[PDB]
């Protein structure tokens, strides 16, 4: 260690021996947690009051989506100590399969990013959260396909 | 004309009232669908006077008049406030606006 | 208690804005102060520097028609230096490539679009952020579509 | 004119419009900026000082008809750096832009993907950035900022 | 105080430009004497035609300037189609002028030039055709009084 | 439109004199570096041209415009030129572009 | 006015070289014993310039003046610069002072 | 003739904003070395505007004019306002001077 540099940062990145689910890290390479950012139960708890810079990116893998009824959802959420209800701050859908379903065919990988990012004020012992509701299509083979994190400006 | 704003310019001193009377002169606009508008002196991020407390708004049918009383006049509700109407008659349908300058002095 | 910072902005799109893209700030984790005014459904930037821009827009239909839909999303600039719009950012989608469904009808699909940069603004500087078609906007849900700046 | 001086390393390069099959970065151009000591070498960004960065990147593809197959378009940003002189992904992305629908006689038709990559990571002095594509021919740079990428010193 | 039992008609439009726009061309319809009725939409400064028929296109701009400090400067006003059919934008109508045919105000100025452009035809449009009305230099506009800058569609 | 080149397509013959104006519309760009770029029909060069002799370059900076002079033309000058400057604000340092093509027949020689 | 300083307000920039001048009026007071006093911006406590290097000093007893030219001048050198002399005639023995303030801007660094 | 005032009378209202422009004709006189000079209406000495809060100075190099707004107008700020500039060439140095005067009016007149 050389140089100090501060703010409270994160940077997690998906955990890749976890399959079918969205475990956080923060001890692989190029992942950051510094500076107060506590990483609890895949949440992400605000050390101090400010203007926050959040983001998150998700890639889902499937293959060949036989089911037309497919929704993907990907959404950035808060709990205050002001309000204590779940709110999404940032949110997104995508919608994989069109219908068209593999019928005399072979398998059909499909792959949909989906990335969102936004500032917000806020403030201390907040809890962050980025989830989707179908943590089976994660594709955390790669590197940097998945990942969530935070930068206080 | 287009909706007249009768008390152009104003002054008055902190803990007053003033009133403000727009009259209609388009038999198409409505006295039921009044706005207002108020922009502080010096900036322009004019936003939208809310009906309600020390904001009292007036309405009178007959003459085709609304007002808009402004009660415990501050040092900073010194702006441009401005009137609105919602007006239709066929296939068209637009609204109105006026103008009119408040300055307020402090004591 | 803890002091302002520095011009910041997060508008967000009106849920009851009938088909249109009229951006909010007196909503729930919004921001608009330190200079930034709201005119005409435009930001304007208060003092020279270095500015963050992004944008997301969620678009949804109920069905794929032939006309074939093209979405578009872009951030464009209007410069005291240059008094014509040019684009920052801009994404293009094209959400349907079914053959119209002719019998398994409905079928509701979402297409999201994220946009973001850094970018060098002057002051009176007008930011817009825009599509083509406002009517299949999803502002059901909070923060599915909205837009920000922020100077770094 | 002149207003105030503005600071730290900054960078926000265009693709070329003017290049064909090719990601050609340009920083010489309306709306780009190049400024306070970042360098762009081999269609790569050299960080001049070390710190936490903010890096983003914009591709947009676009094909006339749909191919044979899958195709699959690829976006990342990578990162060699002097304590480890090996490029590793910071930054990935993937899109199927044709989903079947493989084209026997039925009609063609334009489709369009973007995809947007962005985080804040931690680079030393002397470290090499670069954004790349798998198939530089489904770009899209015939309107402006639809292909871009760009760091920032937080 | 007053009675009012009057009818409709046909998709029609008739808009103006809007004058707190600075130095930009943005239509407006909620605005006296403009209309916007009968299906006709204003999505992102472009008309979208609501039926197919036959339909009569008009627009007129003002352009002004304060001086003619350029023998080389090019007015253009175009109203362009882009159709379901085709979704390429093709010019229906076109005109080019010629501000300054002048040596430049070299000595004393306030020399304003006022030149108008106005475009009209009758044309067959689709459902879903998105017309527009567009001039090369957006800060040559004079919208300072009413009626001035106009765009609109009749269906006949 | 971030300087203007007017004359788009000219037609000149062999044994004359044309003028390329462009006109900055950029507030940032400066008349001080010009540039001037050609690329001889067929190839794809754009090579630069030179301020000298028979490329003669009128510079006025009150009404923002600049020209390039080409005089004693022959069929060996026929191209698509372009004219450029040189921009720069805050921390942005840009050039900007334009277009315009020339097409030169010859004289026919008329023999005796 | 028992000494008089010339250059009340001056701007110079980082790397200049900015001449005061003080011109004794009364007669008493000798160009040899001078003293010069400076207080920098937003400090109190009055420190004392020294005689080497960056301050240069010329004096003429044949006019009574004495000035203090300052090189390489840079932003943190920005404050209020007095001179001095020591009078002595019969049994009295005073000091004179004067009055100059120096504002110094900075000049950025090119980020290319 | 050298120096032109565009705003030759004008007549605004207590608590409004006049600029007064004026426009180099004399190749050899700089926008570097410009002065304005107000003459208050029922006195003869002509002071020298003073460019600071409300006395803001603009300039435009290309046409070699500038301008000076005054802003938060009041009612004893009439009088004859002129501009002037310092010219300077080989074995000379003159200055240049123009023309133009206010009048602002105040307000009250309830008309009852």
């Amino acid at each position: 260690s050389r140089t100090p540099s501060d703010k409270p940062v994160a940077h997690v990145v998906a955990n890749p021996q976890a399959e079918g689910q969205l475990q956080w890290l923060n001890r692989r390479a190029n992942a950051l947690l510094a500076n107060g950012v506590e990483l609890r139960d895949n949440q992400l708890v605000v050390p101090s009051e400010g203007l926050y810079l959040i983001y998150s990116q998700v890639l889902f893998k499937g293959q060949g989506c036989p089911s037309t009824h497919v929704l993907l959802t990907h959404t950035i959420s808060r709990i205050a100590v002001s309000y204590q209800t779940k709110v999404n701050l940032l949110s997104a859908i995508k919608s994989p399969c069109q219908r068209e379903t593999p019928e005399g065919a072979e398998a059909k990988p499909w792959y949909e990013p989906i990335y969102l990012g936004g500032v917000f004020q806020l403030e201390k012992g907040d809890r962050l959260s980025a989830e989707i509701n179908r943590p089976d299509y994660l594709d955390f083979a790669e590197s940097g396909q998945v990942y969530f994190g935070i930068i206080a400006l | 004309a287009r909706v007249d704003q009768t008390p152009q310019t104003i002054t008055k001193e902190t803990g007053e009232s003033l009133t403000i009377n727009c009259v209609l002169r388009d038999s198409h606009c409505a006295t039921s669908s009044t706005y207002w508008y108020r922009k502080k002196s010096g900036s322009t991020n004019e936003e939208s006077i809310s009906k309600g407390g020390r904001y009292v708004e007036t309405v009178n049918s007959g003459s085709k008049s609304f007002s808009l009383r402004i009660n415990d006049l501050t040092v900073e509700d010194s702006g441009t406030y401005r009137c609105a109407s919602e007006c239709q008659y066929g296939l068209a349908e637009y609204d109105v606006y006026g103008g009119g300058t408040v300055v307020t002095v402090n004591a």
